[PDB]
């Protein structure tokens, strides 16, 4: 069994550049920046599929 | 005349004070017993009690 | 199709014990199937009916 990727998901090649240190609510969280939207996501929760 | 109402068998001054006490007992600041909780799975960035 | 009579082998059962506040971390998460469960006392169906 290989789970299919669900219809809404977006392909993203891993690259060191996608992850960074950043301030977020008095913490230096490992922010991830989505390559399409450009949006930064300090929490692992709430990230785009 | 004393017999017409027992006045709860309390002294006059006790009733007079009792009114003030009732004003204390219903003050919002005292009312720190809370009812109900919302269970929800959420990150606690920037907590506030409120 | 038939019901198993012998004791079946089961996935390991980690009891998550969620509280009002906690620090979630997923370093050394198991990759194999695992039964996360929240409460410690789940042997609740005690009263056998003959």
């Amino acid at each position: 069994f290989v789970p299919d990727v669900p219809e809404g998901y977006v392909a993203v090649q891993y690259a060191h550049r996608l992850f960074s240190s950043s301030l977020a609510n008095k913490r230096n969280r490992v922010t991830y920046t989505h390559p399409p939207t450009g949006m930064a996501y300090p929490s692992p929760t709430g990230r785009p599929h | 005349e004393a017999f017409r109402w027992s006045r709860y068998f309390l002294d006059e001054l006790q009733l007079r004070r009792l009114s003030v006490g009732l004003r204390l007992i219903t003050n919002p600041r005292i009312a720190r017993r809370f009812n109900g909780v919302r269970i929800m799975y959420l990150t606690d960035d920037d907590p506030d009690p409120d | 199709d038939d019901v198993g009579i012998m004791q079946q082998k089961k996935p390991p059962t980690v009891v998550q014990s969620r509280t009002d506040v906690f620090n979630e971390q997923f370093a050394n998460e198991a990759l194999h199937p695992t039964t996360k469960v929240i409460f410690n006392g789940l042997d609740v169906n005690t009263e056998v009916q003959p």
